[PDB]
DNA sequence: TATAATGGGAGCTGTCACGGATGC
DNA sequence: GCATCCGTGAGTCCAG
């Protein structure tokens, strides 16, 4: 629902 | 002919492109010094139409003796400026996008 | 994208929405050409979808995109079509119109039921083209252009143009309307009687159908132009032709107030 | 003249300074007269002390100071500048590791200053910051709408400082906390605060069934650190539970005084409701590394005790004026200042990383643009910042005392139900129950009571006299609503002999409930009836005889009175008309005792006791916000001995220091040939003859000559194709001369603009060839006079580029402002009103001879229709007319106080004294009764008005004492068949005049996208034919008139062009075409990827774009 | 036709009806303090008594008008239907009547004054509750009426 | 089936009327999916289009009525009798 | 409005809606306009 | 009220048909310059100027009076439209 | 640039773009003026011979929108360039006399 | 064009009452 | 079958 939160979560996986 | 009915239907991408007079490739609106529409931008006279009636952009064809002529130098068709209220453009998306109405 | 009086620029919000879309689309094309990793491309495509959504129906999903330094949501296409301010309700089912005026209303006891008092200058601007033609027929002006240039300045107005205007409006009627227009009798046609001063004079008996009174009400005037519009106004919409209420059938224009008191 | 006042009520205290709600608020906010070391932690000081220190290098706040205004008020209004003072702040940058200190005084921009009257000047326009009522912060307990035996505990901080917290006992038994729309068990937050099952079992264990629902074993099993991580996971999903991040978030949510601010009022209210003491304005603290509870456990205990039915615990009335507080200018300006300061602090923290970490000064670290922008925003574009209403002095004085429930951080119009708009029992003496807008804003915008004042905590207080035993002291106690609810307060009119209550039973209030009570039970007493109503409501004589709905209009319309050139104070006053002229600065008074040295039209020079010679310049013919002239006329003479506070000059709409909103006219109440039908009004041409209701109005016109890409716009007398007659009154530079009359079409400022490049049509080529005259390079763009306007040019202001002292906005060469004044006489369509809500338009101005007249030849001025009185139930105007008849003949005015006034018998006595003058003069002049007077007396004793058998004189006196006189018809000479009420009434000419409102248009400007006409008189716009007008046309069945409205008279370009040409040629109008707005709809639907096709009967596409958009 | 303050005729039956109502109120208070009837029944009886008294004084006003002043301006305007209705004339001549709290609950104490006599500041403040409630009711009702009208127009237009 | 005025107005066969009443996006999406054609039966349809409403002086019952004087009437009568 | 048989082509629905709506602002022991809308 | 409006409503089966007839006849009168009229010189509608009585310029007034006389024939499908226009332009040129 | 949808007032009923006129499209007054100008020009041109009125219509571009040179109009009418310039001058002179006599084209000079 | 730097920041609350989908 | 969420409405004209 929040694009910034989702992208930060995608970033924190690497 | 007289209008008796009004139909509304979905538009294929082919129909969207058949309406379009050109693709808007650049986000620019108008030039910061000349105040004229920037090429391939949102106000491009080559796509949507001439700003002044029967007169191309650079001023090579300035009257109605040429109508339907497309200026070779600047690319503008010489017609009535009213067509800038009518002629549509388009944008070619790299990835398909869902029309939010048919989702939300 | 237009230039205002002061040389400044004013633009539509669709331009900023289209700019967002074009920017994100071009950047996605470049990111694809440079073979960027899937996380980056995914974020870019998600932003592209968000931009298309904001263009078509802003605020529909997620936070509404706003211009920098503003809390005001941008005005999308859906916002244009829908709503009390939408295209339908504001510009399609109702319009601002030419050959209209508005002024404060005053009691007109001397009027006949089919009449109303219309200020001179109101009728001069409302009937201006008819008055130009009539000033050309009579010798007051060589042509239409000279007649208009003569009406343009108030001190250039002589006393023959008023008699010409009297000739112009003869037999014709105007529409009086008072907001809110609750039933079809909130608009009625009256033969105008030119009056000095700046007030509209309203016949007492029609005050009930308008729910009008003279605590400061104002009314709008409209001029039916064609002979067809004039025929419709004179036969169907004339005040003296509608004496009964279409809702009950009882008389609507009836003695009331001071009238009842005297009788 | 003699001024006879009535009433036995003695006000022990005068009215407070009426503009103090603005003045004292802003003064306490700025603290510019306090030396920086002695400033309290409030207002701007509190904002700085809250924002600093900026910890990340450490930047700290030492003090601030305010400079002197760069320009005076008159200069600001003249040059479109903001009246403001420079704000400097002394900050020291400390390197905590180095010890280095670099200290500097940085300039943060200008802060706007309040003028003497309590207003501001923003960009040359006078503005008022309207106070805002809202829910007081604190802890409230309200019945749960779902479950009747359960309740909801609300914790409410200040607006934009922290979230609302809702404590609720769920049906499953566990207690829940709701923050930012998320809910969770309160036990978890209690465990983060350090509570254990033992402390909760002892503290709350008195209530059996609830604590067991509170208990959660898994929560007490984990230590506060694990509960903190768990709560952070519940509040912020997806965010990794880093313990430092969790401490930061929970602290910034609850314990951070920078991000969570209960009011000082909120703190006091929580302490008073829960019976606890707060160490600060936060719900908890971060001390010694852990979290320590402040608020939560007392609120939970109160909630449980309320649920169980424990005595001493109450639900809260959220519309009680003890739970509703006012945020004045200081508080709102301080909020926006605090926002700008926090943005500046974000910029500082961002600067404390970049650049060189060593060489930094406070000048390099601070950027004031956020703060300047925030203050500029608040004052310029806010909803609570309003264009000042200075129609007359009372307009502004009442404006400043307005209370809005709307605005940012407050209600929208749909959010307000009946509960907010209602008159609460606690509005008594605080908020006026009468004066409120009539319409959708009713109950939202209100006005402050007369004796009311807002205290430091934001609650409105009202004064009451102490009553000890049966003796009423002269000491006054200002109470809030909550304190007022404790005592038994008697009414201000209760009988008194000396200071002792003289009645056996008195009328009093206990919690607003009216009750009959013994004088020993009387704890306090009202100060005066005046304290219950607003200032405008206090200006209505005989208010007790007026229904409230019409008194509302009387109040609200006094705001709209126009200052008249011969304005005078009413013959029947209430006693407040002088103080109103005083507190708003309309009139000019003497500072100390002395003697008048000089009196001019332009200035008054006074020599005081000190020997110093003071000169007062007089404001003469200055245009207010609304165009009504502000001008002060000298009321003294050279050599006159004046005292301290004596009048020097009368302001606008005042007579000898009394408030003069209209004129006293001789009125007769009777129908007149239907010219006063339905609230219309008939007036005498004698009113125009002696210049009654004649008012001065000034309009400002402006024009800019700027630099274009096509060449300069020049302000010049040289204009293409214009006769010398057209340029007659213009000077060498093109601007109209001062003193010249201008009519619609005349030129104020001539201006030439370079034509845009256009290839001339072949018609113009042949025409130019025929006449041989070349086409000019420039074009006439002169500023002319709009239709229906005009007057005398009284001032011109020209500002060029390159002349000293002036700089315009980029691109602008020069700016010219022309001021045009006009003397408006009363006319048909202008709106009159009295103070009782009787209002109407002038419908007929008769020559003096037709006017109904008294037997002695005196014609009346105004004829009001009696039919407006019975339905409206405003009898006060009738009594005003009676007392005004008496005062017309005795030659004296009166002061009748509100709710303690002149009563009927005294008015009858004054009427008899008047009748002696009215009739004995006639009898001494050698004249008897008239035949027609006998006929009227006959018909009057048939009405039972006079007793049969008495002499004609005795019966005429019996009629006069009822306020009725014999009235002769000026048209016939025959009398009116009955006796008629005639007397003096105070009537005001309201701001709504036909000259301003009349408008007509044939053709004119069209809008860009829709191509429909514009709207508004200023834009020469057209009238809107809305949906409902289309319904009217359809219901009439007039199809072609409707098609005209839709096409020819608007938005159909081809159609309207062809129609105008057909009309000027005499031909009938053509068939309409497709509306341009439907084409706009079609294309805007194609933009939404929807294909709209207009089809014929064969279902074949029809092109309404006529091949222009098709390839 | 004119209107003077003397044209609001207070009838002589008013003081009689008011004294009777006071004696009845004392009888009901005596029946309450003896525990015969509850607070609810007492409140209801007081309201009913004052309502019937209001109707009585209305009829008294109009009867005194019809019999002793048939050409009284208020009476004439009301009867002819030019202006006014009985309750407004009653407020001018009889008593103002009962008022209601912002909750809608009616006050036990009626307004015994008329606009000819003038109210007390407390009576005025009590009246303001209902006046404001009616104003807000109207302001909120016009929107629902207009919305309903537009619904009906859209459903019946063809 | 009984339904209130709002749902019955939204259910009307003309999508121009329904879209100009309320729920413009829902109306327009379902209509565009269905390929709906508006027959311009009612008043709102023709008002949006700027057409001549089918009521009053626009009713097909009274719309085509002609006026002619007896002189020209008999003149054309004899002109058509000779063909 | 004419006390005679209605003329063919009269826009009846609009007249009906206006006739119902116009007294709406007057509807006030009583259910009133809320009941009207409920129906 | 317009003169004889009751009789005018008596003539038709629907008032809107009367309106259409009046408007079309007024257009006829305007186009042909009033010289196609069915009125006798003493039936001509007049108008008071400062000079004196002149012919009423209002073709709607003219049309309603002509309709009151009874010399006008109205109905549907009385003549092809082009034939009517051309025969009227032959009888009364422009 | 500033937004056309910038709210004017504390209500949502007005936008900035609603107070901005349309200066591009000609007003009905302007279109009427241009049409009357063309009609009066053709009224005054029929007072000439068809040949000289045609030379003037070709020279100033009222036909085809292009202004023809003297050699082209002379090659069209078969005459020499000096003959076509002379008949153009005499047509213009007759037009000037007709204009000084009738005064019908003066008002269009603005 | 090269010290090393590696998960944001602002929220915003006093309707209200329908219809229609989606949760036990 | 019944709660609960989301979405969409909530009078007109004028004037600022
Ligand atoms: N919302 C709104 N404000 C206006 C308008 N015209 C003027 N104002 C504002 C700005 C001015 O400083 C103030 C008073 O100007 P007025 O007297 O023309 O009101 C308008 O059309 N709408
Ligand atoms: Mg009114
Ligand atoms: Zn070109």
């Amino acid at each position: 629902s929040d694009p910034v939160r989702q992208y930060l979560h995608e970033i924190g996986q690497v | 002919k007289e209008v008796r009915k009004v139909r509304i239907a979905l538009a294929s991408p082919e129909k969207i492109r058949s309406w379009s007079y050109g693709e808007v490739e650049k986000p620019e609106t108008i030039n910061y010094r000349t105040l004229k529409p920037e090429r391939d931008g949102l106000f491009d006279e080559r796509i949507f139409g001439p700003i002044k009636d029967y007169e191309c952009a650079c001023g090579k064809y300035k009257r109605q003796r040429f109508e339907g002529k497309v200026c070779e130098r600047c690319g503008v068709e010489v017609t009535k400026s009213i067509v800038r209220r009518y002629r549509m453009g388009h944008i070619e998306l790299a990835t398909p996008a869902a029309h939010i109405w048919f989702v939300k | 994208m237009v230039q205002v009086d002061g040389g400044r620029f004013a633009t539509s919000d669709l331009n900023d929405l289209y700019r967002r879309l074009i920017n994100r689309n071009n950047r996605l094309k470049k990111l694809l050409a440079q073979g960027a990793p899937e996380i980056i491309i995914r974020n870019e495509k998600r932003m592209l979808q968000e931009a298309v959504d904001a263009l078509l129906d802003n605020g529909r999903r997620g936070a509404p995109v706003t211009n920098p330094g503003s809390d005001r949501p941008l005005r999308s296409l859906t916002d244009i079509l829908s709503g009390k301010q939408g295209r339908f309700r504001q510009n399609l089912l109702g319009k601002r119109v030419d050959y209209s005026g508005r002024s404060v209303i005053v009691v007109g006891p001397q009027l006949k039921l089919h009449q109303c008092g219309l200020p001179k200058r109101m009728a001069l601007e409302l009937f201006k083209p008819f008055l130009l033609k009539k000033m050309e027929e009579k010798g007051i002006a060589p042509n239409v252009k000279a007649a208009r240039r003569m009406l343009e300045r108030q001190r250039d107005i002589k006393d023959e143009v008023w008699d010409a205007l009297e000739e112009v409006i003869h037999g014709k009627v105007v529409l009086l309307n008072r907001a809110p227009t609750l039933h079809r009798l909130g608009i009625q046609a009256f033969q105008p009687v030119l009056v000095e001063g700046q007030s509209i004079q309203l016949h007492p008996l029609v005050c009930e159908a308008f729910n009008a009174d003279f605590d400061g009400d104002q009314m709008a005037v409209h001029v039916p132009l064609s002979s067809f519009a004039q025929a419709e106004a004179r036969i169907q919409m004339l005040s003296a032709h509608n004496l009964l209420s279409p809702a009950s059938g009882e008389p609507l224009a009836k003695p009331s107030r001071d009238i009842i008191l005297g009788l | 003249m003699e001024i006879k006042r009535f009433g036995r009520i003695r006000e022990v205290i005068p009215l407070p300074p009426l503009t103090e709600i603005q003045v004292e608020s802003y003064r306490r906010a700025l603290q510019a007269d306090v030396p920086p070391e002695k400033r309290e932690n409030v207002g701007i000081q509190a904002a700085f002390r809250e924002t600093f220190p900026i910890e990340e290098l450490v930047l700290d706040f030492l003090e601030y100071r305010l400079g002197e205004p760069p320009f005076p008020q008159d200069e600001c209004r003249e040059k479109d500048l903001t009246y403001q003072a420079p704000l400097y702040a002394r900050l020291q940058l400390i390197h905590k590791d180095t010890g280095l200190i670099k200290e500097d005084e940085v300039f943060l921009g200008h802060i706007p200053l309040m003028t003497e009257d309590g207003s501001f000047i923003i960009n040359g326009a006078d503005r008022v910051i309207v106070s805002q009522i809202h829910r007081s912060p604190g802890v409230y307990f309200t019945p749960d709408p779902a479950r009747p035996g359960r309740y909801i505990a609300s914790i409410i901080p200040l607006p934009k400082r922290g979230p609302w917290i809702d404590l609720e006992v769920e049906p499953n038994g566990v207690v829940s906390m709701k923050v930012n729309k998320r809910k969770f068990p309160l036990v978890l937050l209690l465990r983060v605060l350090g509570y254990d099952q033992e402390t909760l079992a002892r503290e709350l264990g008195a209530y059996g069934e609830l604590v067991q629902g509170l208990m959660d074993e898994s929560v007490f099993a984990m230590r506060p650190e694990e509960a903190l991580i768990r709560l952070f996971t519940l509040l912020r999903p997806g965010d990794p539970p880093k313990r430092d991040k969790a401490v930061a978030y929970v602290y910034g949510l609850i314990a951070d005084p920078r991000r969570y601010d209960l009011g000082e009022a909120g703190r006091y209210k929580a302490e008073e409701k829960l019976g606890i003491r707060l160490s600060g304005r936060t719900l908890a603290r971060f001390e010694d590394g852990e979290f320590k509870d402040e608020v939560f456990l007392p609120t939970l205990r109160y909630l449980f005790a309320l649920t169980a039915g424990v005595p001493g615990h109450e639900v809260d009335d959220i519309d009680h004026l003890g739970n509703r507080r006012i945020r004045t200018v200081g508080e709102l300006m301080t909020d926006q200042f605090r926002v700008g300061l926090a943005r500046l602090a974000r910029g500082v923290r961002e600067r404390m990383l970049m650049g060189s970490e060593d060489s930094l000064t406070p000048a390099k670290l601070v950027n004031s643009r956020p703060l300047e922008a925030a203050i500029r925003e608040f004052f310029s574009r806010s909803q609570l910042s309003q264009f000042k209403d200075e129609t007359n002095p009372l307009s502004s004085l009442r404006h400043k005392r307005r209370i809005s429930a709307l605005g940012p951080g407050g209600l929208t119009r749909e959010r307000a139900g009946f509960d907010v708009r209602d008159v609460h029992r606690t509005h008594y003496g605080r908020i006026c129950p009468v004066e409120t807008p009539e319409g959708a804003n009713i109950g939202l915008i209100t006005s402050l009571a007369a004796y009311a004042r807002v205290d430091e905590l934001g609650f409105i207080r009202t004064p009451y006299r102490r009553v000890v035993g049966g003796v009423v002291t002269d000491e006054v106690v200002y109470m809030t609503a909550t304190e007022e609810d404790r005592y038994t307060i008697a009414q201000a009119n209760t009988p008194l002999e000396g200071n002792r209550i003289a009645a056996e039973r008195v009328v009093a209030r206990r919690k607003g409930e009216p009750v009959i009570v013994s004088p020993e039970e009387v704890e306090f007493m009202d100060v005066s009836p005046k304290q219950v109503f607003s200032v405008n409501t206090n200006l209505i004589p005989f208010l007790e005889h007026d229904d409230a709905n019409r008194a509302l209009m009387g109040s609200n319309m006094q705001t709209q009175a126009v200052p008249l050139i011969r304005a005078q104070a009413p013959v029947v006053m209430t006693g407040l008309e002088e103080r109103v002229v005083r507190d708003s600065l309309a009139a000019l008074y003497a500072e100390e005792d002395g003697e008048v040295a000089k009196v001019d039209g332009n200035r008054i020079v006074v020599r005081y006791e000190d020997g110093r010679l003071v000169e007062y310049p007089l404001r003469r013919f200055y245009r207010s916000n609304q165009g009504t002239a502000l001008d002060q006329r000298p009321r003294v003479v050279v050599g006159q001995r004046v005292r301290k506070g004596d009048l020097l000059a009368d302001g606008p709409a005042s007579e000898n220091g009394f408030l003069a909103l209209g004129q006293n006219v001789l009125v007769a109440i009777m129908p007149f040939d239907g010219y006063n039908f339905e609230d219309a009004i008939v007036i005498s041409e004698e009113l125009l003859k002696r210049d009654f209701y004649t008012s001065i109005h000034i309009e400002r016109y402006e024009i800019e000559a700027r630099d274009t890409k096509l060449g300069p716009e020049r302000i010049t007398r040289d204009i293409p194709h214009l006769s010398e007659a057209a340029l007659r009154d213009l000077d060498e530079e093109g601007v109209v001369r001062i003193g010249a009359e201008v009519k619609p079409g005349d030129i104020l400022v001539g201006r030439t603009s370079f034509k845009g490049e256009s290839e001339p049509t072949p018609e113009e080529r042949l025409l130019r060839s025929i006449f041989g005259e070349k086409a000019r390079d420039v074009k006439d763009t002169s500023l002319r006079v709009p239709p229906g306007e005009g007057g005398i040019v009284v001032r011109t202001v020209r500002l060029r580029r390159g002349d000293p002292g002036v700089e315009l906005k980029p691109g602008v060469r020069e700016v010219v402002r022309v001021y045009v004044a006009q003397k408006r006489k009363l006319q048909v369509g202008d709106k009159l009103a009295n103070r009782h809500g009787n209002k109407g338009v002038v419908a007929k101005i008769l020559p003096v001879e037709d006017m109904p007249h008294l037997p002695d030849g005196t014609p009346v001025d105004v004829i009001l229709n009696p039919l407006g009185v019975p339905s409206r139930m405003n009898l006060g105007q009738i009594l005003e007319t009676h007392l005004g008849l008496a005062g017309y003949f005795l030659g004296q005015r009166y002061i009748s106080p509100i709710f303690d006034g002149a009563k009927e018998p005294e008015i009858k006595e004054l009427l008899a004294q008047a009748f002696e003058v009215y009739f004995g003069k006639r009898k001494g002049e050698g004249f008897g009764v008239d035949k027609r007077e006998v006929e009227v007396l006959r018909r009057a004793e048939k009405l039972g008005l006079v007793t049969p058998g008495k002499t004609p004189e005795e019966q005429l006196k019996e009629l006069f004492l009822q306020g009725k006189v014999v009235l002769y018809d000026g048209r016939t000479g025959e009398p009116i068949e009955g006796p008629i009420v005639v007397g003096q009434m105070f009537i005001m000419k309201l701001y709504h005049m036909v000259e301003d409102k009349m408008h007509a248009r044939s053709t004119g400007p069209y809008s860009l996208i829709t191509q429909q006409p514009l709207g508004g008189k200023a834009q020469f716009g057209g009238q809107r034919f809305g949906e409902m007008e289309v319904w009217a046309l359809e219901a009439y069945g007039a199809a072609h008139t409707l098609q005209e409205m839709l096409t020819l008279k608007s938005d159909d370009i081809e159609g309207r062009n062809a129609a105008y040409e057909a009309i000027i040629k005499g031909e009938d109008v053509p068939e309409p075409s497709v509306p341009e707005s439907f084409r706009v709809l079609v294309k805007e639907l194609q933009a939404l990827a929807l294909d709209v096709q207009t089809l014929d009967e064969k279902d074949n596409p029809v092109d309404i774009f006529e091949g222009l958009a098709s390839k | 036709i004119t209107i003077g303050i003397d044209d609001a005729v207070i009838p002589e039956e008013k003081k009689q009806y008011l004294e009777e109502a006071d004696r009845k109120l004392l009888q009901i208070e005596q029946a309450y303090e003896m525990g015969f009837l509850t607070d609810r029944e007492r409140y209801d009886q007081i309201l009913q008594l004052w309502t019937e008294t209001t109707e009585k004084v209305t009829q008294a006003v109009f009867k005194n008008f019809e019999e002793n002043y048939p050409f009284n301006p208020l009476y004439v305007m009301a009867q002819s239907g030019a202006r006014g209705n009985p309750q407004q004339i009653r407020q001018l001549c009889g008593l103002r009547g009962l008022m209601q709290k912002p909750s809608g609950e009616t006050f036990e104490v009626p307004v015994r004054s008329s606009f000819r006599e003038g109210l007390t500041v407390l009576e005025y403040f009590i009246s303001s509750h209902g006046a404001r409630k009616g104003g807000a009711d109207t302001a909120l009702r016009t929107a629902d009426s207009g919305y309903l009208t537009r619904k009906l127009v859209d459903v019946t237009h063809e | 089936l009984l339904m209130g005025v709002t749902k019955s107005a939204l259910s009307t066969k003309s999508w121009l009327s329904a879209a100009s009443f309320q729920n413009t996006t829902h109306v327009l999406t379902e209509a565009a999916i269905a390929g709906k054609k508006d027959e311009l039966i009612g008043l709102k349809e023709n008002v949006i289009l700027g057409r001549l409403i089918p009521a009053g002086t626009g009713s097909d019952f009274v719309r085509f009525t002609q006026v002619v004087d007896q002189k020209t009437l008999k003149a054309i009568e004899e002109a058509r009798k000779e063909a | 409005s004419m006390a005679r048989p209605v003329s063919i082509g009269e826009a009846v629905g609009i007249v009906a809606a206006q006739s119902i709506g116009e007294p709406g602002t007057q509807l006030t022991i009583t259910q009133g306009l809320p009941r009207v809308i409920e129906l | 009220a317009e003169p004889g409006i009751d009789k005018l409503f008596g003539m038709v089966d629907s008032k809107y048909r009367l309106t259409v007839v009046v408007a079309k006849r007024a257009q006829q009168l305007l186009r042909h310059g009033f010289k196609n009229t069915v009125l006798e010189p003493e039936e001509r509608p007049k108008m008071q100027t400062l000079e004196g009585l002149f012919d009423d310029p209002n073709a709607v007034t003219w049309a309603m009076k002509e309709l009151l006389t009874g010399r006008l024939v109205f109905g549907e499908n009385l003549v092809p439209e082009d034939r009517l226009q051309k025969e009227m332009e032959r009888l009364y040129p422009v | 640039p500033v937004s056309l949808e910038t709210p004017i007032g504390d209500e949502k009923d007005s936008f900035y773009g609603d107070f901005i006129p349309d200066e591009h499209l000609p007003s009905p007054v302007d279109a009427a003026t241009q049409s009357l100008l063309s009609e009066e020009l053709e009224k005054a041109l029929s007072k000439l011979s068809e040949r000289e009125a045609m030379v003037l219509k070709l020279r100033k571009g009222l036909i085809d929108g292009r202004e023809h040179t003297l050699e082209e109009v002379g090659a069209f009418f078969g005459v020499t360039r000096e003959r076509i310039r002379q008949i153009e001058n005499k047509a213009l002179r007759k037009l000037k006399y007709h204009e000084s006599r009738t005064r019908k084209l003066r008002d269009f000079l603005d």
